[PDB]
């Protein structure tokens, strides 16, 4: 059927190898529903994930090649590709990213996200982990499984979003709304990451995750975020931090980079700049 | 026809209308397939669909969630032939199953699609309907509703200043008004005559004027006029019987009421309306 030539991980739903297609040769990687173990039937997650990527094509998407259906199995198969950027830069050749590869990384990660963003599709859990590399220098977003194809104008979504370290402010004060925005805060995030080697905001709570954002960027006020005091997990008594210059934090960043690093992890969702604008910025103009 | 949409900082208001334009083209409908299942009558449809209606108000289900298992219903069982009667409510709440698992935050588990079906469907019989479902859609399942073009419509009806199309800013009354037009159309098989954001244009526009209709639509008169000559009926017996209320549902804030999809005696308005 498909010669499992290895296993590469556990996933949102069951667990992932890599593999061979017998009357092609072709390599894939493979997700395993076990529908004996599924009392709801095929997941949502992954009833979300195969409708999206039946539709979303595009050369910084990963692809689902099939769906295979075989005893009480579901097999989702994928393109197969070498590793994921979390799994780079933790090896030696990735330690130290050169800046023209960050620079061809990020704006691969805006075209891909404006596409989803035009298609109406919301990601919610960009992380370097779900960014797959290939040997050529192409980076695609895969894992569709906590996606959601939004409607125009949007409704109430599922409240807790985003892997922690990757969640907009917005979501952490339990905005009602939320928007494509969350998608552009997680790249930002993505983005000092690729620069300093490690996650900007490594929380280990909702509370210490909006406190490190604030201790970086500034407490919000209703000057700055207008709204922000309204928020239903607001709080006065938030320490009021005061914003740290970013040349600090991303030295070895050229100024214009900074200056779209700040742009992308603007906290008031209004005034974050989208990916389709982040795309036109000078930091990839030559 | 041209957007409708304002300027927008997150796409090409152009390339978005156009690739919610190629949506109606990938997503196909089929006034005829109960051809190809000759001994069911349109009224097994409707009574099927009214029925799904009536299980997502007892559950508080989104409007969008109804129209993605009528969708799927119709789209299924154009790719079938042959469907013997006993079935079509398997069928139905395995469709609604599907769209439930896909739109809402926390649906009803499986035990309560089965429970609503007084005995007629296991668990197991909704498991193996929503995998032949998903497989003869080729797992297309991401259409755009009569209710979400209805949606975009009242967004662009009553757009603010600041021209934002992601956060909702209609009134409730003539949305739910207009959905229960619609809500009415659709239980006839003859609406997949007409793609969904002309049936949708259609009931906003017996609803409203020919401005607003191609203000918030793009469409000129002559793309929607058939639509509308067949939805006349269907808004008369609307009119005469009256709109329905705005409902409070239990631990639903009261803003977002208007999303919840209601129910009331359709069958009688259905028999008035195609009687004329």
């Amino acid at each position: 059927m498909f010669q499992k030539v290895e296993k590469i991980g556990e996933g949102t739903y069951g667990v992932v190898y890599k593999a061979k297609n017998r009357e092609t040769g072709q390599l894939v990687a493979l997700k395993k529903i076990r529908l004996d173990l599924e009392m709801e039937g095929v997941p949502s997650t992954a009833i979300r994930e195969i409708s999206l990527l039946k539709e979303l094509k595009h050369p910084n998407i990963v692809r689902l090649l099939d769906v295979v259906h075989n005893e009480r199995k579901l097999y989702l198969v994928f393109e197969f590709l070498s590793q994921d950027l979390k799994k780079y830069m933790d090896s030696t050749p990735g330690s130290e990213l050169p800046l023209h590869l960050i620079k061809s990384y990020l704006f691969q990660l805006l075209q891909g996200v404006s596409f989803c963003h035009s298609h109406r599709v919301i990601h919610r859990d960009l992380k370097p982990q779900n960014l797959l590399i290939n040997e050529l220098g192409a980076i695609k977003l895969a894992d569709f499984g906590l996606a959601r194809a939004f409607g125009v104008p949007l409704r109430t979504y599922t409240h807790e979003v985003v892997t922690l370290w990757y969640r907009a402010p917005e979501i952490l004060l339990g905005s009602k709304f939320y928007t494509t925005a969350v998608d552009i805060w997680s790249i930002g995030c993505i983005f000092a990451e690729m620069v300093t080697r490690k996650a900007l905001f490594p929380g280990d709570s909702e509370i210490d995750q909006l406190f490190r954002i604030f201790r970086m960027l500034g407490t919000p006020s209703e000057d700055t975020w207008p709204g922000v005091t309204q928020l239903p997990d607001y709080k006065g008594s938030f320490p009021k931090w005061t914003r740290k210059g970013l040349e600090e934090i991303v030295p070895n960043l050229e100024p214009e980079g900074r200056d779209l690093l700040m742009q992308l992890l603007q906290y008031d969702p209004s005034q974050r700049i989208t990916a389709k604008t982040a795309l036109a910025h000078p930091y990839f103009s030559s | 026809r041209g957007s409708p949409l304002p300027v927008l900082s997150w796409a090409n208001r152009e390339e978005v209308w156009k690739i919610m334009l190629n949506k109606e083209k990938t997503y196909l409908r089929d006034q005829h397939f109960l051809e190809q299942h000759p001994l069911l009558q349109p009224k097994m449809r409707a009574i099927l669909l009214d029925w799904l209606m009536e299980v997502c108000e007892v559950y508080k289900l989104h409007r969008e969630t109804f129209y993605l298992a009528q969708d799927f219903f119709d789209r299924y069982m154009a790719t079938q032939e042959n469907v013997v009667k006993t079935l079509l409510q398997l069928i139905g709440i395995s469709s609604l199953f599907i769209a439930a698992k896909l739109e809402e935050i926390y649906p009803p588990k499986l035990h309560q699609f089965a429970y609503v079906t007084d005995g007629a469907c296991s668990g197991d019989e909704i498991l193996t309907m929503e995998l032949m479902i998903m497989k003869a859609l080729k797992w297309r399942l991401s259409p755009l509703t009569i209710v979400s073009w209805l949606n975009v419509y009242m967004q662009v009806a009553y757009l603010n200043d600041l021209h934002e199309v992601l956060l909702p800013q209609y009134p409730q009354q003539i949305f739910i008004q207009i959905a229960e037009l619609l809500d009415l159309c659709v239980l006839d098989v003859d609406c997949l005559e007409f793609p969904y954001g002309i049936l949708a244009a259609s009931a906003l526009y017996h609803f409203s004027s020919s401005e607003l209709m191609q203000k918030v639509s793009g469409y000129q008169w002559c793309d929607i006029e058939n639509c509308v000559k067949w939805m006349v009926p269907f808004a008369m017996v609307i009119r005469e019987t009256g709109s329905s209320k705005l409902k409070h549902f239990r631990g639903v804030a009261d803003e977002d009421a208007h999303n919840i999809q209601t129910h009331r005696d359709s069958l009688d308005l259905l028999d008035k309306a195609r009687a004329k």
